[PDB]
């Protein structure tokens, strides 16, 4: 197409911080973030907005349905700030304490407002025109990305969360539904479809999502800054507008993303966003560099490459009708070696050779490969590649071994397919119950120790003499991350006691076995000494942060009032030409910088403390609430916040460990 | 401003360089191209559709096609040279002339000047007339192209031989009359019109760096008319001709690139040429020429693409025709779905009786050829090798596979994925592993690699296309010890030399093969005369490495101690390796490493205050915002304010720049202490911290005293 | 005072009716109404909240 | 919506003028041109442009900044396309088909040259499309060169009494010329056959901007922003106002319909096309427009072709189908005029008594400051007053003094500060004064230093005296602020 | 001048504080007509720059003169606010003390 309009705009764009919004209620301008923490808005001349704070989310919706202006809403990693443009006056200003590194602007399910959802630390949050907290729920680790669908398309939209654990999880108001594990830290959600989502990560994959599978995928380099669902061909179905870190807008398909529309800019593109600037009453598309320029818009013989692809495919098989006899075949076997690694051994039944051996996995390896490629000298049939996953997910390695005679200069590449299965690590061992830990998980199961050893053989490595049928079951694993230990045993009475010391891996194991033998509610009985007491100092450090901060702060401001009024004496010496004095005042104010700088220090190694312990509080809810399934689940989180705002740490406790 | 469509035409297969050519037939012409196969083909694209002629038999590659005619008579008769041997062709098929001129190995160029015939080979060069030997040179380096001035318009037979030494040698007869220098080593030549330019004669010279030039051969002497040196047109010149598309009334240059662009040089300025149209086509171009092959009344350009798509440009348009709702579109889509189904029908059930009958144990699974036009050039700009690797189909993902310490950068026109897999270092000998898998339908693929002033070993590359069988070719190049010298012409010998002399017995050829697993650009042929002189030239900085040696001795003299420490170490290597013991006898001026000094002094305070500025950039951006900047910032931050963007670009390489000129400081003090007959690998954590403050004096006076 | 230390009106001026909602005759609220009024310099509705604290006090020095 | 608009573009960085931009045939054929000798952006590089279409064909440099370009027929032998003539300096480029042809210099003066500023053409003796025309150059020494049809040798030499800098050329050189020129003094002076010297002038009393001759009515642009027709032969017959400036001026000529109006390129982001006396198709722009050109551009004989202030092109085709606030008295003055008419004796009398003690309080004062001579205005002229600046422990002081007199100077006067000695630390409590020269404000200043540690404020009295008197001509005070000491 | 808090920086004329004409009403400052009632909250106007708040009158902004910025019963460094703290009745009458002595 053509760009409809163009400007530029003097001031550097935050990537992710763009927004289109009627702040007039009917003239349609665009806000966005910029360096030293201030907002401009754009009219159709651009205005300042000093936040005075380095800026972290931006958005702008309708929150207060009585009247019909866009709130421009503004995110601060410690703050939140809904702006009515028109008449300069906040609507809400909040302090989360928890962080805004993704919100969003809409109707949940069962709610009658809408609703300025925020993501922080662990815990999401939600306020309405005035700013009450009417929803809030904990997640597992840095939300990065949120977006409004209606998943189970019942009416009302779920939420869709994008944690730094790589995984997508759906919530409705209160309850979750699904979780999706993507690869890598999630950066853009955006929903413009039914149940359909697109999703970008740091890979660089932008992808789409049904229900809980994706259409397509497809990874690049310069990983997508903004994505959003737009009509750019008015077929009557959204595509998904990119904005990658080179400066390229592709705007591709929900269907097995064919690239339909291209462009380019100068840097990198910061947000693509829809809104009618040329009050035409339709929708346009605008696209915003992160140097500041914006662009508008309003909505061949490759397939003869592959006939010849076609032809030299069957050149090849009449030429048949570095060579290699053609009954080779690759086998695979999997194993774990303590003295600490999943070994993955390949070999060949003849006396050729594996040259090479290029493994393809998304999060297990770094990077998106693990070359292994032996010597000259120490070329053999069967060769051994060692895996390490960072956490316990099933990932499925595309193995391609390039098999080969030694001294050859073009040889053949075998494709193999080979699953690591969730807890790939954990080798079996003997139980020593002399090291036996005290930290244990206990919950009832429905039947069938025989499904029970299905589940532990199809999630686990283990060797082939293992013949456990119903009654001891005990089996002990020891980590390989760590030296901790696993201890699965089974009873008659179909009841599980997991021995982990850790809390995320009995979640796993919980959440995992919950997901196989088909059930929906479950409560626990769980103790984990070490790590409650552990939770117990730092809440008990908090308050004592908290006071830290108030203090270094009343300081600071004092000595803040300090130096403007000794800016304003030294520019009334040098006005009057009284330098000696003119010189107190700047030796003065010399002082005072040094003092406040070594404040400064010290308050902002006390705020990361603070926050790092808020996460951490946040994580003991999430891990507490998470060892359980269904509606137990949530209660525990409810009861978990309504423990912490009164400060009974005994009750609280006593709720995360039975619940 | 101008505007061509890009059309297409027949696909053939892979062709090499210069293996296109158009029949002069005012109607539209017709196309012959050659298929490294040996199946020549022609066809006339009479209504959209390739009408096919005298598609003839597969043998050798052809190597090179040209068309000719004995007198003054249209050109219609086209000769190739596919293995040994050349064959002619009338315009139509009935072949004609087979001249067997038997040689060693292929041929690489050839002209035909009526009954004259100048052909190339890998070093040799021979002039027949009508099967006959009549002149045969035997240059030291390889040939690249050959041509003789028009034998009408002037009197005397001038064929100029272009070798990869970038020079022109005009010779006559057997014999050089000069040698014409050129920047880049030549690529392809043609006369600059359709007879060899108005004033008399003119050469036209593109060379592999990327450059165009208008050698005005005279009897004695050259005549430099203008240079066409680019920036941003990198890429070797793999074709050029002469037409009038722009329609002026002057011809216009239709110059094609390594790279897919394709560039129109118009001389408006009446004697100098200017850019007027460029396009890229995703591969590498092998042949370009005017004219029109379709729709005639509308001049165009026709290009043969590396995989051997015949393209054309013309300057017609083709929406000519709508109203309220083309149907070509519609007659190519319904043409490939019908051959995509059979083919698909065909392939599958070829497939399954291959997958069933793979299970023979006696029978043996052949493998898929093909081929990877590679090119491991040295960037000269900069210290960085630019690999190219290009094949006719689409790559599914290639290996890097290392034996030395290299830094593989990044390339914009890439488009593919990387995936540094965690090298050892210890158990394998692979010091970088790397994985480029290509993103769609993409053929080349370019990708930096930087090596140090040391550091010399070989360096592998698995390639894999999107074929059914998907096999891998491996290709393994090497990188020198040396690996940054760019050989010339000549050197400055009142520079302070560091001279260094082998002796004892030494075979000639044996030496010469130590020079060549030694520096990056030598011929492998020993040269002739047991006594061969070469000039080179460290490109991180300008220090010559004049090479002389005979039979039995050899000097290496040079500006820089670590070059002279380098050769000599890897020659003692050698010789061990042959079992030689030979005897090396070295020099130092004790002004060298004074001059080294001077010389890298500029660099590292360029580094030096590349990171003091970019320090402050941010903090006085965030100035910047506030009160416009009407009347307080202090001009020295003002100068920052502007070019804040180019230096906030180059710190982002700079800190390889810094450790590698900190690299080669230790290295130089190491070996300039190393030649007195010390062991100085203790003091360099001294030496980091000086480099940490850099008094270039204290720097110069911790080189003198210890 | 902490809303016009921030230099927004139209929010002290929701507050305060906010307040009179509560209070339904406060002279404090009306007088500090009609303070931001004649400081935003609209003297045409400061005059009518001076005379509703008028009608509540009669002897409000200020109104 | 007479006016049919046929391109808006921007970026075309066209900073022409409306007398250096004509319109003709280059190539023959029926297919004309548009050659202008552009500027630089700023007026640094002289370039000559040509416009075919609305594509830009050929720009080229040229020496120097072009002050005229129009064109004209040589010679009737097989018309070919007329010869653009570009002023530059003392020099006249002559181009043939948009190649350089010709040089004409000028002749010099007894070495001190003149430039050539304004250049029109003028008829011979056809007056029609196919007629030769010779031009007519403006000297920027007061002289007018009537040329020859081929720009070699002189036809005629006019002084005038002032720089021109607009030409107007009307009728046929041999017979009847009349040549009006608005020069640099503000004024047109008409040039008539056998006259050396115009003898027949008009005054604007403002430099004229612009200048166009319709068949009988001469209009001249005002800088005052307005239009002035006159006649001939020297007597204004109208004037109408414009609500802006006037920044070109042009001639809008149709045959088919007889229109010949002048136009106006106003700097209010308009332009109206004027007639006699009434405005019609008045069009907008987004931009301020400097130079307007209507002809027969490309192919249609009602184009317009119009340069923004800042650069761009807008090409127009013409189509052929062408009560008062009376306050209010409330019970409160009745009331009041009620008291008044049933006792205004006793407030008369009581008023009379308060303004006779008023008197006698007043006096009292005044006489009482006499006596301590506390006034800072008091035959003897003078005025002080004292200014303090500055927070902080040390406080700038300064008096402003000021002699008001006619003209009489004020020789030996001196200035005496009095505070307290514990809290104010004065360097110099008493300095002579400059000479007072009767008119100027003297800045006399002193730096006051408050010495005690406790925030006190103490008044500071300054008396101003002569030499040889005791008795301060005047006084002043100054309540020292607050310390804020430390 | 030097501490900046409004987040809009031109906000639309009529939701910002930063009748008779100055023919009948005297004025303070180039607007701002004289008000009724001064009370020491008063701002009436706000200087451009530093200079020229300094280099005009004291009061010309203010009811009362700019400033820069805006035995012993019982001595601050003596009492353990933490012991104060646990009795309110004394608490509350001591910050009292504190803040507004
Ligand atoms: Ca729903
Ligand atoms: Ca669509």
């Amino acid at each position: 197409l053509q760009p409809v309009f163009t400007l530029k705009l003097r001031h550097k764009i935050s990537p992710r911080m763009v927004a289109v919004g009627r702040y007039d209620g009917t003239h349609p301008c665009l806000a966005a973030a910029t360096q030293a923490g201030k907002v401009f808005i754009h009219n159709p001349d651009v205005s300042l907005l000093n936040i005075n704070q380095t800026v972290s989310c931006l958005t702008a919706g309708v929150l207060n349905p009585e009247l019909g202006y866009d709130a421009l809403l503004v995110g601060t990693q410690t703050n939140l700030l809904a702006y009515d443009v028109y008449n300069n006056s906040d609507l809400f200003y909040r302090e989360v304490a928890d962080g805004a590194s993704a919100i969003v602007l809409g109707t949940l399910g069962d709610i009658t407002s809408p609703l300025a959802i925020i993501g922080g630390n662990c815990a999401l949050q939600g306020f309405n025109h005035e700013g009450n907290d009417l929803f809030w729920t904990v997640t597992g680790d840095n939300v990065h990305s949120l977006a409004l669908c209606d998943f189970d398309g019942d009416g009302k939209k779920e939420l869709l969360v994008g944690s730094e654990d790589f995984d997508i999880r759906v919530f409705k108001e209160d309850e979750i539904v699904a979780e999706m594990s993507e690869t890598e830290i999630i950066t853009s959600l955006c929903p413009m479809y039914g149940s359909r989502f697109g999703y970008a990560l740091s890979n660089g994959t932008v992808g789409v999502y049904d229900k809980t599978a994706r259409y397509w995928r497809i990874k690049s380099k310069n990983q997508a800054m903004s994505i959003h669902a737009f009509d750019l061909n008015s077929d009557g179905v959204c595509e998904l507008i990119t904005g990658w870190s080179n400066g390229k807008v592709d705007a591709r398909s929900d269907r097995t993303g064919e690239v339909i529309f291209k462009d380019n800019f100068s840097s990198a593109i910061a947000g693509v966003v829809e809104g009618d600037y040329r009050m035409e009453g339709c929708q346009q598309l605008i696209c915003c560099s992160v140097d500041g320029e914006i662009r508008g818009y309003l909505p061949i013989r490759e397939l003869s490459q592959k006939k010849q692809n076609l032809l030299l495919e069957l050149r090849n098989y009449e030429e048949n009708a570095g060579v290699i006899p053609a009954n080779t075949k690759h086998h695979t076997a999997l194993s774990v070696s303590l003295g600490a690694h999943a070994e993955l051994c390949i070999s060949t039944s003849n006396d050729t050779i594996i040259r090479a051996v290029l493994i393809f996995a998304e999060g297990v390896f770094a990077g998106e490969s693990h070359v292994v490629h032996p010597s000259v000298h120490h070329l053999s049939s069967s060769v051994r590649i060692p895996i390490t996953p960072p956490k316990d997910i099933p990932v499925d390695l595309h193995l391609k071994t390039f098999v080969g005679y030694r001294s050859s200069t073009q040889f053949h590449v075998f494709e193999l397919t080979r699953q690591l299965p969730r807890f790939s690590m954990y080798a079996l061992t003997s139980p020593d119950p002399a090291s036996e830990p005290l930290s244990y998980v206990n919950f009832i199961i429905a039947e069938r120790a025989q499904r029970v050893v299905m589940w532990l053989n199809q999630n686990f490595l283990l060797p082939e003499d293992t013949n456990i049928q119903n009654a001891p079951f005990q089996v002990c694993f020891t980590s390989l991350r760590n030296g901790g230990q696993l201890y699965i045993k089974i009873k008659l009475s179909g009841e599980i006691t997991v021995n982990t010391d850790d809390i995320d891996l009995a979640g796993d194991i919980i959440q995992s076995m919950a997901s196989f033998f088909a059930i929906e509610d479950l409560q626990v009985e769980a103790d984990f000494p070490v790590y409650f007491e552990e939770l117990r100092k730092v809440l008990v450090k908090v308050d004592e942060y908290h006071s830290v901060h108030q203090k270094l702060s009343a300081d600071m401001a004092d000595n803040s009032n300090l130096i403007r009024s000794l800016l304003v004496q030294a520019e009334d010496a040098r006005l009057m030409r009284d330098m000696k004095t003119m010189k107190n005042r700047y030796k003065e104010l010399y002082d005072l910088n040094k003092d406040l700088l070594n404040g400064y220090k010290i308050r902002c190694n006390n705020h990361t403390e603070l926050l790092g312990s808020l996460k951490a509080v946040n994580q003991a809810i999430q891990r507490a609430g998470h060892l359980r399934v269904g509606k137990p689940k949530n209660q525990v989180i409810t009861a978990c916040r309504d423990a912490i705002r009164s400060n009974n740490i005994n009750m609280l406790f006593r709720i995360m460990r039975v619940g | 401003d101008l505007n061509l469509n890009r059309a297409d035409y027949l696909q053939v297969g892979v062709t090499s360089q210069k293996t296109m050519k158009l029949l002069p037939a005012r109607a539209t012409q017709k196309v012959v191209v050659g298929d490294h196969d040996g199946i020549v083909m022609c066809f006339g694209m009479k209504k959209g559709e390739a009408v096919t002629v005298f598609k003839t038999l597969p043998g050798q590659k052809i190597a090179r096609l040209e068309l000719g005619g004995a007198l003054n008579t249209p050109q219609e008769k086209i000769f190739i040279a596919a293995g040994s041997e050349i064959r002619g062709f009338t315009k139509r098929g009935k072949q004609f002339l087979s001249f067997e001129t038997n040689l060693t190995e292929s041929i690489k160029a050839m002209h035909i000047s009526g009954s004259d015939l100048f052909l190339s080979a890998s070093y040799i060069y021979n002039h027949y007339c009508d099967c006959k030997d009549q002149h045969y040179y035997l240059s030291g380096d390889k040939i690249n192209d050959v041509i003789c001035l028009p034998v009408e318009r002037l009197l005397r037979e001038v064929p100029v031989l272009a070798c990869q030494d970038r020079v022109l040698r005009v010779l006559q007869g057997s014999d050089v009359t000069y040698e014409i220098e050129v920047p880049g080593p030549p690529t392809v030549l043609a006369l600059h019109n359709g007879n060899g330019g108005d004033s008399g004669e003119d050469l036209l010279f593109g060379t592999s760096d990327g450059k165009l030039g208008l050698i005005q051969i005279t009897t004695s002497k050259p005549i430099h008319k203008w240079e066409i040196r680019n920036e941003k047109k990198r890429g070797g010149i793999l074709c050029v001709d002469s037409f009038d598309i722009v329609g002026d009334g002057v011809k216009d240059l239709l110059v094609g690139r390594d790279d897919g662009m394709v560039e129109v040089y118009g001389f408006d300025n009446a004697n100098e040429p200017v850019l007027r149209f460029d396009h890229t086509l995703s591969e590498s171009v092998t042949s370009i020429q005017g004219g029109c092959v379709g729709k005639d009344g509308y001049d165009e350009i026709v290009v043969s693409t590396y995989s051997g798509w015949i393209t054309g440009l013309t300057t017609e348009p083709v929406h000519k025709e709508s109203g309220p709702g083309n149907q070509e579109m519609q007659n190519k889509i319904s043409s490939l779905r019908s051959e995509l189904e059979q083919l698909q029908y065909k392939v599958l059930q070829e497939r399954e009786k291959y997958q069933q009958s793979s299970q023979s144990s006696k029978a043996k699974s052949a493998v898929p050829s093909f081929s990877v036009n590679d090119k491991f050039t040295l960037n000269k700009d900069d210290a960085s090798y630019s690999l190219i690797l290009e094949v006719q189909t689409a790559i599914d993902n290639v290996l890097i596979q290392s034996d030395v310490p290299i830094d593989l950068l990044d390339v914009d026109k890439n488009s593919a994925v990387v995936s540094f897999s965690s090298c050892d270092s210890e158990s394998n000998d692979n010091f970088l592993l790397a994985t480029y898998r290509c993103q769609a339908n993409t053929t080349r693929l370019e990708l930096k690699i930087r090596s140090i002033e040391g550091q010399y070993g070989t360096l592998q590359a698995y390639v894999t296309p999107r074929i059914q069988p998907k096999t891998c070719q491996v290709r393994q190049y090497h990188i020198k010890p040396l690996s940054l010298h760019q050989r010339t012409h000549f050197i400055d010998h009142d520079r302070p030399m560091n001279t260094l002399t082998l002796t004892g017995q030494f075979s000639f050829s044996e030496l010469h093969s130590w020079v060549v697993f030694c520096m990056p650009e030598v011929p492998e042929k020993p040269p002739a005369g047991e006594c061969v002189t070469f000039y080179f030239q460290n490109t991180f900085l300008d220090t010559q490495l004049e090479s002389t040696y005979r039979k039995g001795e050899g000097v290496f003299k040079s500006d820089n101690i670590s070059t002279i420490s380098i050769l000599k170490d890897v020659l003692s290597k050698e010789a061990t390796k042959r079992k030689i013991n030979l005897n090396i006898s070295y020099e130092i001026n004790e002004v060298s490493v004074k001059h080294t000094l001077k010389l890298i002094h500029p660099k590292l305070e360029y580094q030096l205050l590349l990171a003091k500025k970019v320090q402050l950039i941010d903090a006085l951006k965030e100035l910047q915002v506030h009160e416009g900047n009407t009347n307080f910032l202090i001009p020295e931050y003002r100068c920052i304010l502007e070019e804040a963007d180019h230096l906030q670009e180059e710190y982002k390489k700079q800190p390889a720049h810094l450790e590698r000129l900190y690299g080669m400081i230790t290295d130089l003090f190491i070996d300039k202490f190393k030649f007195k007959g010390t062991n100085v690998k203790t003091k360099v954590p001294l030496l980091l911290e000086i480099l940490d403050s850099y008094d270039q004096n204290a720097l110069i006076a911790f080189f003198d005293a210890a | 005072k902490v809303y016009i230390s921030l230099d927004q009106p139209l929010t002290a001026l929701n507050l305060f009716k906010q307040g009179l909602d509560k209070f339904p005759g406060e002279v404090t609220l009306l007088c500090g109404i009609a303070r931001i009024y004649e400081e935003m310099n609209n003297i045409s509705s400061a005059t009518e909240y001076y005379k509703e604290v008028l009608k509540q006090d009669n002897t409000h020095v200020e109104a | 919506s007479k006016w049919l608009d046929s391109l808006s573009d921007s970026m075309a960085n066209i900073h022409t003028f409306s007398a250096c931009l004509a319109l003709a045939d280059f190539h023959g054929d029926g297919e004309y041109k548009l050659a202008m000798g552009d500027l630089g952006p700023d007026g640094r590089q002289p370039r000559l442009k040509v416009l075919k279409g609305h594509t830009l064909v050929s720009q080229k440099p040229l020496p120097d900044l072009p002050a005229a370009a129009v064109t004209f027929l040589m010679a009737s032998h097989e018309p070919r396309t007329p010869a653009l003539a570009i002023a530059s300096g003392p020099c006249v480029y002559v181009y043939k088909n948009l190649k350089p042809y010709f040089k004409f210099s000028l002749p010099s003066l007894p070495r001190r040259q003149t430039v050539i500023t304004t250049m029109t053409t003028l008829k011979k003796n056809l007056a029609d499309e196919d007629a030769v025309s010779c031009l007519v150059l403006g000297t920027e020494n007061k002289e007018l060169l009537v040329l020859d049809p081929e720009a070699f040798t002189i036809l005629a030499k006019m002084s005038l009494p002032s720089v021109p800098a607009f030409l107007e050329a009307s009728g046929q050189f041999d017979v009847e010329f009349r040549l009006a020129a608005a020069c640099r003094n503000g004024s047109i002076y008409i040039l008539r056959r056998d006259s050396k010297r115009p003898k027949y002038c008009i005054e604007l009393g403002a430099q004229p901007v612009g200048l166009v001759g319709v068949h009988k009515v001469l209009v001249v642009g005002s800088n005052q922003d307005s239009l002035h027709g006159f006649t001939y032969k020297g007597k204004r017959l109208w004037t109408v106002q414009m609500p802006a400036a006037i920044l070109a001026m042009n001639l809008l000529e149709q045959h088919s319909r007889g229109l010949q109006a002048v136009m106006a390129a106003l700097a209010n982001e308009e332009v109206r096309i004027y007639h006699d006396k009434v405005l019609l198709n008045v069009i907008r722009t987004p931009e301020a427009v400097t130079s307007l050109c209507f002809g027969r551009y490309g192919r249609e004989d009602n184009t317009l072709i119009m340069t923004t202030l800042g650069g761009g092109l807008i090409i127009k085709i013409l189509k052929r189908t062408a009560k008062l606030n009376v306050p209010r008295k409330t019970r409160l003055y009745v009331d009041q005029t009620l008291r008044e008419r049933e006792a205004g004796t006793a407030m008369h009398r009581t008023f009379q008594a308060d303004l006779y003690l008023l008197r006698l309080r007043a006096a009292r004062a005044y006489v009482q400051a006499l006596e301590s001579s506390l006034s800072p205005v008091s035959r003897e002229p003078l005025k002080l007053h004292a200014v303090v600046q500055g927070l902080g422990p040390t406080f700038k002081l300064t008096l402003h003094l000021q002699n008001t007199s006619t003209a009489r100077p004020i020789l030996g006067l001196v200035v005496c500060f009095l505070y307290n000695e514990v809290l104010y630390a004065l360097p110099r409590a008493f300095f002579k004064v400059p000479l007072l020269v009767p008119g100027l404000n003297y800045p006399l200043e002193t730096f006051v230093k408050s010495l005690s540690d406790k925030g006190i404020s103490d008044i500071i009295k300054v008396l101003v005296l002569r030499e040889g008197q005791s008795t301060p001509l005047l006084s002043a005070h100054i309540n020292m602020p607050m310390s804020e000491g430390l | 001048i030097l501490d900046e808090n409004a987040i809009a920086q031109v906000p639309r004329p009529g939701t910002s504080l930063k009748g008779p004409s100055p023919a009948v009403r005297p004025v303070t400052q180039a607007g701002r007509p004289i008000t009724g009632f001064l009370r020491p909250s008063t701002q009436s106007g706000r200087p451009g720059t530093i200079e020229q708040a300094i280099k005009t009158p004291r009061t010309a902004y203010t009811a009362r003169p700019i400033a820069s910025s805006s035995g012993p019963f019982i001595n601050l460094s003596r009492l353990n606010l933490a012991k104060y703290a646990q009795k309110p009745k004394l608490a509350k009458a001591l910050f009292e003390y504190i803040f507004h002595h």
